[PDB]
């Protein structure tokens, strides 16, 4: 029926006008499906005859499935919604089952003819005029207009959303113990009564919507538990994902690859450990769609795992405020992470993992402070609070290490877990020059039209080496040089060189980087006792500069 | 109550539709305060709910006022602002006094709640609309727009502009020495006198506008003995920028001048025309760095020259009112961050310094929050505009954290850099 609900107004964009679209006449076939359900809607108010002083228009189709025993009106509004005013974003904003709260009983309504029930503003209707097309010629024209919300129209989820929740108040007023959850035409009721008193309350609820036009078929409150929503399965004491069917084919086109990293992260916020690393690496592509991307042999090794991990199922718990939260991480490989979020020993709210590929060098402190900041913004969101987090690094390791860097940082309370790997600094620079240890001049450059260079260095006692490169950057030598340097020099050394960009690199204190020069040098830093990197000027002729730099002339010069 | 005022029509800038930010994610904490402020605002007709054929949207914060008795809410209205006030610096525009930062003492008063009795133009109300969030998005938000100027919206000042002169009047003629300035929700009052003559006449002044109406916040370093320096006091005299040292030294090792060649060639870019020609030179051999070797005379001509160069500022001072401000800060060492404000890179209108050592609040972003409060309120003073800042630090932290140790009632536009500075330790 028709709600005595109070409309809300609505308007066309500024200096915009009704839809006047042009709808090609339909089979006589559909020309009666039509009428037979217009008519049905006239009689009940939903619409309403108008076409002579109504200068707008709007087609209208017909669609019937033998999936069922009738037809269906559609009609497209993709040219109104064109010309309708913004709204309030519906709600671009899902709840997380991990932070519904343990509740005691719980039952979904459909409230299935939603939008029909409510009206819609006076001073809009006009611009929702259709026509249905005559028979043949015999056309005086049959056109009616909506008196409710339509079904495709910019503003019904919206209006129906804003509507539902004035209903519902006066009945929650009276109600407090119940508490309500809007989603489409579904309605949640949760409370903690005995099963008992608790039905009694969604038939009062049923009775209420009932005075207001609105019309909860499910009689009883007739539906199922586990619900399925937005791709999870919900039971009364615990949740988890929907069914993944990982396929398996002999060979994967770039689209197939995609579904596959898709479901894989989706799955991945309750089972812990799944892997993306190598599956996620085969879309480096500039073009493709079917490129028949090969599979690898690692990245085989990785959908196998995760298909071993998706073998027993897994389920998460719901969430108790008079608990505490407690986030745990650990270090999964090389750039991945995994954490999982509890209030209790074994028996998770949630699980997740983060993976960084800034660039490519980045510091496995950096990278845990990172976790930690991705994990509080996600809590924050989900339980309105910042989880006590156990982590896999010494408050000494931590410390050092802020202490010493140039961006601000912070970290909630946090507790130190014993648990391989452990985060450490492998290395770390004098901060003052050796005294008695040898010192290397190093210097590089490579021809960018050629890809030819040279490493090279000069030490003070007269020491020198040079060695020729091939298909190399000007960046490849410049760590060439620095390379060279630590592979000739005792257990405490001092190098100076040229290249702000490889003095970065190293500061940086990288450990298993997507490099192998970089891994190379990492390597002999970890070996040596003491080493310590200064930087000079480039090419304002300096020691380095005018002796390591003249020896690079045994290729190309200037 | 029924204090009925013609209102001021406000209209957008041309072309600019009203503001649509996304709502940030708030604590349990705070969207608790916020929804109990807002109901009382909601009775005393401040405010009123609206329903979703409103489709804007402006941020809201909840920070502790003083000594944190209770919560106040802080609206973010940096977009409606750029896309009003910047034409309400023209038509009700209000002028800055050049004498302020000359002043000797400072004080900031929050005269903010003047503006909830004059009523807004009923047709600009819909863009001051603001969400309390949903903890996990179980509920749809609750929404307002405002019936009365609100606090954070730079027309609220152009507009009670009027009613501020007037009040004023009886004061400025008692007192001509004393410099008044309106910004946002402060007033800033400026004289000469002694600390404890200045203190005095600002709680005059402090009576005056109670006498007339308008409210302001008390002290607590007078009658109860508060550990506690709350009310703003400023004094734009010990303010100065010579953060640009150089080693002075008595044993010149290989690494010691080259670092110096190094400073000297950044600083190179600030003021054209200082040289290293005689310092590398001396470097021109390949020899141990902790070898010690003694600059030659040459070079002591060089070296006692550019100790000079520094101290004699560039042309630089060009404040062009048509740019803006961009303030850098960069994390020194402990409890120490230096910064720069200017409108071209290397041409510094002002170099400073922070500090208060990481001990009692010994955290970063707290420094920071500091560090970026103070930097705004020296350019308020000095040019009547807030600075863009270019902030060290990962934006999701600095959303997180940010409004937990904020106490102003502005919010200044900021932007986040991921590139260590090579311009650290030179200052
Ligand atoms: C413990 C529990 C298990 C399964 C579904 C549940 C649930 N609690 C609610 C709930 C709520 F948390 C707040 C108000 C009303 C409610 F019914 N819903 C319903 C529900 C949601 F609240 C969110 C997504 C799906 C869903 F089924």
């Amino acid at each position: 029926p028709i709600s005595p609900i109070e409309t809300v107004p609505v308007k066309l964009k500024p200096g915009m006008d009704g839809p006047k679209v042009k709808q090609w006449p339909l089979t006589e076939e559909k020309i009666k499906a039509l009428v037979e359900i217009c008519t049905e809607m006239e009689k009940e108010g939903k619409i309403s005859k108008i076409g002579p002083e109504n200068p707008y228009n709007t087609p209208v189709f017909a669609i019937k499935k033998k999936d069922s025993t009738k037809w269906r009106k559609l009609v497209d509004f993709r040219e109104l919604n064109k010309r309708t005013q913004d709204f309030w974003e519906v709600q671009l904003g899902i709840p997380h089952p991990a932070g519904l709260k343990k509740k005691k009983s719980v039952t979904v309504l459909d409230v299935g003819d939603a939008y029909f029930s409510v009206p819609l503003d006076e001073d809009f209707r006009k611009y929702t005029a259709f026509t249905i097309p005559s028979i043949n010629n015999e056309t005086p024209g049959i056109r009616y207009q909506y008196n409710v919300l339509p079904q495709g129209w910019k503003g019904s989820p919206a209006i129906f959303q804003s509507s539902m929740t004035k209903i519902l108040e006066p009945f929650k007023k009276q109600n407090p113990d119940i508490v309500i959850y809007q989603y489409m035409d579904d309605l949640y009721v949760g409370s903690d009564l005995e099963i008992g008193q608790h039905r009694t309350k969604i038939e009062e609820l049923r009775q209420h919507l009932l005075r207001w036009g609105l019309t909860t078929p499910d009689k009883k409150h007739q539906k199922e538990p586990p619900f399925l929503w937005m791709g999870y399965e919900l039971h009364p004491d615990k949740w988890t994902v929907q069914p993944i069917v990982l396929p398996e084919k002999d060979s994967w086109t770039v689209n197939d690859i995609q579904k596959l990293v898709g479901k894989l992260n989706w799955a991945s916020q309750i089972y812990p450990g799944i892997k993306v690393r190598q599956l996620s690496k085969l879309l480096r592509g500039t073009k493709a769609l079917t490129e028949v991307i090969p599979l690898t042999e690692e990245a085989e090794l990785e959908l196998a795992e995760n298909r071993e991990i998706l073998k027993e199922p897994v389920h998460g718990v719901y969430y108790d405020p008079s608990k505490d939260l407690i986030a745990e991480i650990q270090k999964q490989g090389q750039g991945q992470w995994t954490y999982q979020i509890y209030q209790e020993p074994f028996k998770n709210l949630k699980t997740g993992k983060y993976a960084r590929m800034r660039g490519a060098h980045t510091n496995d402190v950096k990278q845990l402070t990172e976790a930690v900041q991705k994990i509080t913004t996600e809590s924050i969101v989900i339980w309105g609070k910042t989880p006590k987090f156990k982590l896999p690094i010494q408050k000494e390791t931590w410390e050092t290490w802020w202490t010493e860097y140039w961006q601000a940082t912070w970290i909630p309370e946090w507790e130190f877990v014993n648990t391989p790997p452990l985060v450490k600094l492998w290395y770390q620079l004098e901060k003052e020059p050796i005294v008695g240890a040898e010192t290397f001049y190093v210097d590089g450059a490579a021809n960018r039209e050629t890809k030819l260079g040279k490493a090279g260095y000069v030490t003070n006692k007269g020491r020198q080496k040079v060695v020729p490169l091939t298909n190399t950057t000007n960046q490849k030598t410049e760590l060439q040089a620095i390379y060279l340097a630590l592979q000739d020099s005792g257990l405490e050394v001092n190098i100076v060189t040229d290249s702000q960009y490889a003095l970065g690199i190293i500061q940086a204190q990288p450990d298993k980087s997507e490099s192998e020069l970089v891994n190379q040098i990492i390597e002999q830093l970890i070996k040596k006792e003491k080493v310590y990197l200064a930087w000079v000027p480039a090419h304002k002729g300096i020691g380095g500069n005018e002796q390591v730099d003249k020896l690079v002339s045994a290729g190309i010069r200037k | 109550p029924i204090s009925p005022i013609e209102t001021v029509p406000v209209k957008l800038k041309p072309g600019m539709d009203g503001p649509k930010v996304k709502q940030w994610p708030l604590t349990e904490e705070k969207i608790k305060a916020l929804v109990e402020i807002c109901t009382e605002m909601e009775k005393e007709g401040k405010i009123s709910k609206i329903g979703p054929e409103n489709p804007y949207n402006t941020p809201v914060f909840a920070i502790k006022k003083k000594d944190s008795t209770k919560w106040r809410k802080l609206v973010d209205f940096r977009e409606l602002n750029k896309r009003t006030q910047d034409f309400w610096e023209v038509q009700l525009g209000i002028p800055h006094p050049a004498g302020l930062k000359k002043k000797k003492s400072v004080t900031v008063l929050d005269v903010g709640d003047a503006y909830f009795s004059v009523p807004l133009d009923e047709d600009f109300r819909k863009y001051t609309a603001f969400t309390i969030p949903s903890i996990n998005n179980e509920t749809p938000g609750i929404r307002y727009q405002y019936n009365v100027l609100p606090q954070g919206w730079k027309g609220s000042p152009a507009i009670f502009q009027s009613s501020m002169t007037k009040i004023l009047e009886p004061f400025k003629k008692q007192n001509p020495d004393i410099v008044i300035y309106q910004y946002m929700d402060d007033l800033y009052v400026g004289s000469d006198l002694e600390i404890g003559q200045h203190r005095t006449k600002i709680e005059e002044l402090r009576q005056h506008l109670l006498r007339w109406g308008l409210t302001t916040p008390d002290k607590k370093h007078q009658k109860e003995p508060p550990f506690l320096w709350m009310g703003y006091e400023l004094h734009p005299d010990k303010w100065t920028v010579q953060p640009i040292v150089l080693p002075e030294k008595d044993s010149w090792t290989v690494n010691d001048i080259q670092k110096l060649v190094g400073k000297l060639n950044w600083a190179s870019q600030i003021y054209p025309g200082i040289k290293v020609r005689q310092l590398s030179k001396l470097l021109r051999g390949t020899k141990a760095l902790t070898e010690v070797i003694p600059l030659t005379e040459e070079a002591e001509l060089e070296l006692a020259e550019n100790r000079e160069i520094l101290k004699e500022p560039v042309h630089g001072v060009y404040y062009d009112p048509s740019k803006d401000l961009i303030a850098e800060i960069q994390k020194q060492g402990q409890g120490q961050w230096t910064y720069q404000i200017y409108q071209e890179p290397f041409k510094n209108l002002k170099t400073g310094k922070y500090a208060r050592m990481r001990g009692a609040h010994t955290n970063d972003v707290k420094q920071l929050t500091e560090a970026v409060q103070k930097i705004t309120t020296e350019s308020i003073v000095i040019w009547g505009k807030t600075p863009k800042f270019k902030l060290p630090i990962q934006k999701e932290t600095w959303e997180t954290w940010w409004t937990e140790y904020w106490q102003a009632t502005w919010i200044p536009e900021w932007e986040f850099v991921n590139t260590p500075p090579l311009v650290k330790l030179w200052y």
